[PDB]
């Protein structure tokens, strides 16, 4: 991950303000209503045919902070987020049979959620090292497929 | 958009397919797979071995399934939207793999019909798998 | 294709923007060529520089046409028939980057309509993005 | 890029049986055919209004073979193909501002040049290691944009 320290310190400063309870729910639910078709993988979530049963789904809410829970922990290995997912990794592929696209996806909802929420605050160059950040995720989640 | 000579190209490659499709249908798939492997994510229960007959039983599909729309070539919205309804809310496949599988079939192809893949019949091919993909993924959102 | 619950949606929160869709439009511009910097062979031509005139001018234009299709929701095509001419026969913009441009433009409204950008008016505005994305290229070949 | 060692014997083998001169000419100009968009860097090359106005032009063929010899020479660096090609990333961003996902549109154009030529010869294996290839250019390439 190509980050400079302006970037990281960019990216850590800002993520040091997360609620992660809260953004993990809402990036994974937004995830449920724009994309409809990564719904696939959670029928047995429940109710997800609105945005409104999938916003409020406790399921979609606690698998959002699981996920952005292990978010989280790769920006404390920026430098070798391929190590850092590994087992994830695998287990996305040889379990879950997730398609790391919706890698992409969820990267692209997270910076939006991240905007919304931070909204001045979330500059030009703040999206930017973001971008980078949420692209070796998905790289990295993705590279043990097979 | 087809123009009529994308048509007739695509009206003329399809017709010396002609009973390979199925064959054929079968080889895109295998190429995918090996190619593009994050594309086995969606056929997990498959047996993704080399001539596996849920493979082959597939790529028959697959290949019909083609076969009609070129028939249907002036109302693939139509033809198709049955094909639609099931990939947009059943199998719900990623876009992005429709991409994929087209490229491995114009490989199938140009492999296999070397005399008729001009250029000119690779553009009409290349712009007909699109609009194919395009008609199945209508009904995503 | 856009459901009646989308047009309203977008017909809702672009009318907030009002007055600053070009300050929105250039910011938009401004996120993409800093996060996608290939979108920047584009514009070899344009000082890039933060806070440039051509940038600011091209945010304005580009703001002044997802009005206008904001207003012909339903007769999109015509509203960007010239458009599409532009971009397909002059600019040639390779595809992808109508994405990378759509998903800067869905940044910069989220952080400047905050109780608007909810979930499903969200889901419209990338339905929205999408839509005239396809109408630009839909005469590419 | 990674490649079995039974995968750069493939890549290798077979390369070893074109002939560049004619392959640049033919994927450069069915480039500009199939993805006419691609002619926006060709101006200066002449008529391009008709498949074989394109295909017989003596530019595109000449310019085929230069980028052909180019990508031929990375064959032989496969582990090195961001050192490979980084003045030609340089000059293609700093000076002839190429998206580079024209790029990934000629690898796969070249991909079915190939099968076009080698018939049953360019097998499923054979295809998914050329796949690979492509993508270390395509990316190698576009190493050095900014
Ligand atoms: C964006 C990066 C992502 C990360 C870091 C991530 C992380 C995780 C983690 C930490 C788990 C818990 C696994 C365990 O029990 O050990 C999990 C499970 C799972 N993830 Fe991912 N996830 C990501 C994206 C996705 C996406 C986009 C999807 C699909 C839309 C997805 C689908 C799943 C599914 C289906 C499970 C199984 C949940 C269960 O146990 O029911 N993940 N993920
Ligand atoms: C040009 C594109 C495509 C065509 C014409 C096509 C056509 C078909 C047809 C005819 C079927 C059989 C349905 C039946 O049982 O009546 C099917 C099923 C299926 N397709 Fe597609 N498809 C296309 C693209 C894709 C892609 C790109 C993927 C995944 C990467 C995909 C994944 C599936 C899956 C998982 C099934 C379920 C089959 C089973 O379990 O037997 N399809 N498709
Ligand atoms: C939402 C999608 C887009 C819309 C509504 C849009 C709209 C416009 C408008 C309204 C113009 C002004 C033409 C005139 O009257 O002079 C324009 C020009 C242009 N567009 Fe697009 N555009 C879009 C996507 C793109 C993308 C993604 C790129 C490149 C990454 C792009 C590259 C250009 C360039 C280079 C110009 C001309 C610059 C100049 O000479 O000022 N456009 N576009
Ligand atoms: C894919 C692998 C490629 C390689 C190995 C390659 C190699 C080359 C070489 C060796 C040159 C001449 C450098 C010089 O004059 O110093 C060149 C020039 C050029 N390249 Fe590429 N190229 C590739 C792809 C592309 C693609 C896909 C495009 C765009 C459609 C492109 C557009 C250009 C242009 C426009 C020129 C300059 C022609 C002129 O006016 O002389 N190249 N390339
Ligand atoms: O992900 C990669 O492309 C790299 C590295 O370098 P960066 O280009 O990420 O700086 O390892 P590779 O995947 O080629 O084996």
């Amino acid at each position: 991950v190509h980050l400079t320290p302006e970037e990281k310190s960019a990216v850590t400063a800002l993520w040091g303000k997360v609620n992660v309870d809260e953004v993990g729910g809402e990036a994974l639910g937004r995830l449920l209503v724009v994309y409809p078709w990564t719904q696939r993988f959670f029928e047995s979530f429940g109710d997800l045919s609105t945005p409104d049963a999938v916003m409020g789904n406790p399921k979609v809410k606690a698998h959002g902070k699981k996920v952005l829970g292990a978010f989280s922990d790769g920006l404390a290995h920026l430098d070798n987020l391929k190590g850092t997912f590994a087992t994830l990794s695998e287990l996305h592929c040889d379990k879950l049979h997730v398609d790391p696209e919706n890698f992409r996806l969820l990267g692209n909802v997270l910076v939006c959620v991240l905007a919304h929420h931070f909204g001045k605050e979330f500059t030009p160059p703040v999206q930017a090292a973001y971008q980078k950040v949420v692209a070796g995720v998905a790289n990295a989640l993705a590279h043990k497929y097979h | 958009v087809l123009s009529p000579a994308d048509k007739t190209n695509v009206k003329a490659a399809w017709g010396k397919v002609g009973a390979h499709a199925g064959e054929y249908g079968a080889e895109a798939l295998e190429r995918m797979f090996l190619s593009f492997p994050t594309t086995k994510t969606y056929f997990p229960h498959f047996d993704l071995s080399h001539g596996s007959a849920q493979v082959k039983g597939h790529g028959k599909k697959v290949a019909d399934a083609l076969t009609n729309a070129v028939a249907h070539v002036d109302d693939m919205p139509n033809a198709l939207s049955a094909l639609s309804d099931l990939h947009a809310h059943k199998l719900r496949v990623d876009p992005v793999n429709f991409k994929l599988l087209s490229h491995c079939l114009l490989v199938t192809l140009a492999a296999h019909l070397p005399a008729e893949f001009t250029p000119a019949v690779h553009a009409s091919l290349d712009k007909f798998l699109a609009s194919v993909s395009t008609v199945l993924t209508s009904k995503y959102r």
